[PDB]
């Protein structure tokens, strides 16, 4: 679900931000956030992810300590009231606390009672905090008849009232019914550190509708040893990752690249945007895909380094972008199953022609199930292919024009085997045996050209 | 056999072209007949299919009608023919079909004999009386002054317009009257005559306000709380007369060098003769001072 869909999405009432209107649509923004008691700042969807509780800051994610640190839910407070009581829950008073911005404010997160620390991280899919810091100026309307509501909002809001036993009266009687009406918040900017561990992590940019949440809230990940991905969300989030040595990652451009549709609070994909990656920031210090500015600080040094960009072209192709940031390039591969790749190569190219990419030849990389690792090159032009792998301990190739088999060789009997493809045209480089003499080694630089003809490139004796 | 089979105690389908018996869905005649998965046994009457539950005709025909009697069970069926649990209407008013464990230890579905209850699926709440349907409507249970829609037997739980007679309801239902604030405009539902939104001039938190109708002041909404500046208005014969800010005052005020008086109860102003603790003043018929 997008961001805002179990707590609110603000509107711009004149000319400030109010999510929720109704006095019970405050309390019930508050049981949203006091799932946490129960649930935890993190709570499995799926079976298969963790997602953080909606429109709850969280300033520092530590893998490293399973412990998790929050921002500042903070809310305004009062001053004034004499001869305050309290009766069935009811605060009952003589005359009307106010709301003031020039006091000491009261935060949420110390009555609502976060387990911070030791938290299961175990799952390896997570999705990151879609709130920044807030401060809530709420108004206390006269809304009459809801001195009996009891939710967890309410008990979040006894509770926070109870822990300052001075200012918050949420819900009080000033000769009348009186009760929280709007929350306003404005949004500090936040800068979210999440440490990342030595495992593999995974992780999903949440979809803020809001432009003003968006723009004021960040995210930082300290980098470690290991491999980690992140979904880009096609609105973009200010971002920091923190290169380490010797590590990986992956941004997943799924919503970066597709036409994103907003329906029951749910993210559909469509078509790709034309040439959305026509052109790729991929300067050493920080990458601009579409719209969104990955700032990388840290060992930017590395120049054996490689981030990955990964989009799901079909329901099996998968399109890899490696790009190398120190030296500002890129480099196209094209996984999935070979039968079904060149089956339907044609859409496959004309994908990512819209795309925009502009890389004449693309790799193939694919691992099967059963450990078969098909390599080879696609032409983006001529559509030709170039598909070596192994089967069996026989070394078979095949290359397609188009989508037909112009050339297949079940058992290429040669040590060795690297292909690489310049432009359109393609060359095999090998070591045969001549009659399997080990001592008679003949190497070979070959160019496979339609049905049984192939160019030889080049020979050693 | 293209088409319809003999039944062979099994109601068996086939397909008009690769005659094949099509297990799974099927909608022939524009229905929804399920085939059963063991080969086509089609038609068993209830039939649990991935969860959702189906009752079909045990005399082949079709399963999707809703409000269908079978051996004193009476169940309801959505457009596809999905079992529902909720509150649907038949042609004698409101049911309300609850799970196996509610009454009588019961099958999923069957209309219960819930009476003189409330009731609520999602918070959606519906009252039950004497028969087991919704009374919707205006209605006094202990005193209260609930509203159910008649469109879908929901009690109103908000701003609700009826019959261009906007009323506010809290979050159980009940009708709220008074000093209300929706938003951040303030009106008055006022309960003399049960409930209405006035656009009279009545008691507030803070002194009596004009809840002016639309456009009175700056592009306003009827019946809403305005500021009002030190002015005069006289909507239908009672003038009215506030303090610098919008509220009112009850007491003895001079405005245009005159004497005034307004009632103490409410703040109107003092025409007739009124003696107010001595000389009566003839407070005038009009302009009265």
């Amino acid at each position: 679900p997008i961001a805002g869909i179990s707590a609110g999405i603000p509107s711009l009432v004149n000319n400030e931000l109010i999510l929720h209107d109704k006095a019970t649509s405050v309390v019930n923004y508050f049981n949203h956030l006091s799932e946490s008691k129960e649930y935890g700042p993190l709570k499995t969807e799926d079976d298969k992810i963790l997602v953080p509780i909606d429109d709850l800051v969280i300033s520092e994610i530590d893998f490293n300590n399973n412990s998790i640190k929050l921002g500042t839910c903070n809310i305004l407070a009062m001053e004034g009231g004499s001869g305050h009581t309290v009766t069935g829950n009811i605060d009952h008073f003589f005359s009307s606390p106010y709301i003031s911005s020039h006091i000491p404010s009261l935060s949420v997160y110390s009555a609502i009672g976060i387990k911070t620390e030791n938290l299961d991280f175990s799952k390896k899919i997570m999705m990151l905090p879609n709130a920044p810091s807030r401060v809530f100026w709420w108004e206390t309307g006269a809304v009459p008849g809801l001195r009996s509501l009891e939710n967890n909002g309410t008990k979040l809001l006894d509770s926070i009232r109870d822990l300052y036993p001075g200012k918050f009266y949420w819900r009080f009687y000033a000769f009348f019914d009186y009760a929280i009406t709007t929350l306003k918040p404005v949004y500090e900017d936040t800068n979210t550190k999440i440490k990342l561990d030595k495992d593999t992590r995974n992780f999903i940019m949440p979809t803020i509708t809001t432009d003003e949440i968006r723009n004021k809230l960040s995210y930082s990940f300290d980098g470690a040893g290991g491999t980690y991905s992140l979904l880009l969300s096609s609105y973009p989030i200010s971002m920091n990752i923190n290169l380490s040595k010797d590590d990986l990652w992956i941004f997943n451009i799924d919503n970066e690249v597709r036409e994103i549709s907003i329906e029951n609070g749910t993210i559909k994909k469509g078509n790709l945007i034309e040439d959305v990656l026509s052109k790729i920031d991929i300067n050493k210090n920080k990458l601009i895909i579409g719209n969104q500015t990955i700032d990388f600080s840290g060992d930017i040094d590395n120049k054996d380094r490689y981030i990955f960009l990964t989009c799901e072209l079909d329901d099996k192709i998968s399109l890899i972008i490696e790009i190398n940031l120190v030296a500002k390039s890129y480099s196209l591969l094209l996984s999935g199953d070979k039968n079904y790749l060149i089956s339907n190569l044609s859409n496959t190219i004309e994908k990512i022609n819209t795309l925009g990419l502009d890389s004449k030849n693309i790799a193939y990389n694919y691992t099967d199930e059963s450990n078969n690792k098909y390599f080879g090159a696609i032409s983006k032009t001529s559509q030709k292919s170039i598909i070596h792998y192994k089967k069996d301990s026989k070394n078979i190739l095949e290359f397609y024009n188009g989508s037909t088999l112009e050339f297949n060789s079940k058992d290429f009997i040669a040590e060795d085997i690297n292909v690489f493809m310049k432009d359109d045209i393609n060359t095999i480089t090998g070591k045969y045996y001549v009659d399997n003499n080990t001592d008679k080694s003949i190497d070979f630089s070959i160019s496979l050209v339609s049905k049984n003809q192939v160019k030889v490139n080049g020979l050693y004796l | 056999v293209t088409g319809w089979q003999t039944i062979d105690s099994k109601k068996y389908y086939f397909n008009t072209n690769t005659a094949e018996a099509a297990t799974g869905w099927q909608t022939i005649d524009g229905k929804k007949y399920y085939f059963n998965t063991n080969t086509a046994e089609a038609a068993t009457g209830w039939q649990t299919i991935d969860g959702k539950k189906y009752y079909f005709n045990t005399n082949t025909s079709i399963a999707s009608t809703g409000y269908t009697i079978i051996n004193g069970k009476y169940f309801y069926f959505n457009t596809d023919g999905i079992m529902q649990i909720g509150v649907f209407k038949v042609p004698n008013g409101f049911e309300y079909f609850a799970p196996a464990n509610t009454h009588n230890n019961n099958i999923e579905g069957q209309a219960i004999l819930y009476q003189n209850k409330f009731l609520t699926l999602n918070g959606k709440k519906y009252y039950f009386g004497s028969d087991s349907k919704a009374i919707t409507g205006w209605q006094t249970i202990d005193g209260k002054k609930y509203y159910f829609n008649p469109n879908n037997a929901i009690a109103a739980t908000h701003l609700c317009t009826i019959n261009n007679d906007k009323y506010y309801f809290s979050y159980d239902g009940i009708l709220q009257n008074g000093y209300i604030t929706i938003e951040r405009n303030n009106f008055y539902f006022d309960a003399n005559n049960e409930s209405k939104m006035v656009t009279g001039v009545f008691k507030g938190p803070n002194g009596f306000e004009y809840f002016a109708p639309a456009n009175t002041h700056n592009n306003n909404i009827e019946g809403q709380a305005i500021v009002y500046q030190n002015k005069f208005l006289t909507l239908n014969g009672k003038k009215y007369y506030f303090d610098n800010d919008s509220k009112a005052v009850t007491g003895w005020q001079t405005i245009d060098s005159k004497k005034y008086y307004f009632n103490l109860n409410t703040a109107v102003a003092v025409t007739g003769w009124q003696t107010i603790d001595g000389e009566k003043y003839y407070f005038n018929l009009n302009t009265a001072e």
